[PDB]
């Protein structure tokens, strides 16, 4: 009997290599399509946005960098402590 | 963007001052956050003598 | 533009007091010394 | 890689300052973080007398 069952196995586990295989080929042209979609997008984006910087660049700048700075003392923790520091062994 | 150039060019340094003011306000919202300061420090100035 | 000092003054002073309400604070000599958290 | 490297180069700098501030706030996202700035740094300039 075990020589039957093995032989069962043998002929069932083969296929579903088949679909696994075609199933990761599909992801990666997923992937692709995607991915160049996602370049296009932004390349546009960038490409809209030059000109206004090239006309007006002194102002467009502060208020990007205030912008930013916002969100990145948003979530840290912060100790502020003058300077002329020595050490710190937590 | 251009409409947001085209309106505060008029004035730069006064713009700088208001938005870091009110930067501020939204940064250190509720956290955590010491601050070590002297009274001889710029801000404590009426906590001298007179 | 009317103006420019004691409004200026006046919105420093009412920004900070704010933003002091809200921060824990230690005041001491910063002459010399250090600390760790 | 072919199209972006079509696209940014008009100007070096300005794609240098952008997708650079983006990482920042991408990157420092977490809560798990302690920052320790000295008051006479620079973004905190409107923070002295007048």
């Amino acid at each position: 009997q075990y020589i039957r069952e093995a032989e069962a196995y043998t002929n069932e586990v083969q296929p579903r290599a088949n679909g696994q295989a075609q199933r990761i080929l599909e992801e990666a042209r997923a992937y692709k399509a995607q991915t160049i979609l996602e370049a296009q997008g932004e390349v546009a984006r960038f490409a809209k946005l030059l000109p206004e910087y090239k006309a007006a660049p002194e102002i467009t700048r502060e208020r990007l960098y205030i912008e930013t700075m916002e969100k990145v003392l948003g979530n840290t923790r912060k100790v502020l402590v003058n300077d002329k520091g020595g050490n710190l062994m937590v | 963007a251009k409409l947001f150039a085209d309106a505060f060019s008029k004035d730069p340094d006064f713009y700088a001052f208001i938005r870091s003011l009110r930067a501020y306000e939204n940064s250190f919202s509720g956290n955590q956050d010491v601050m070590v300061m002297s009274p001889d420090s710029d801000f404590f100035r009426y906590m001298k003598t007179p």
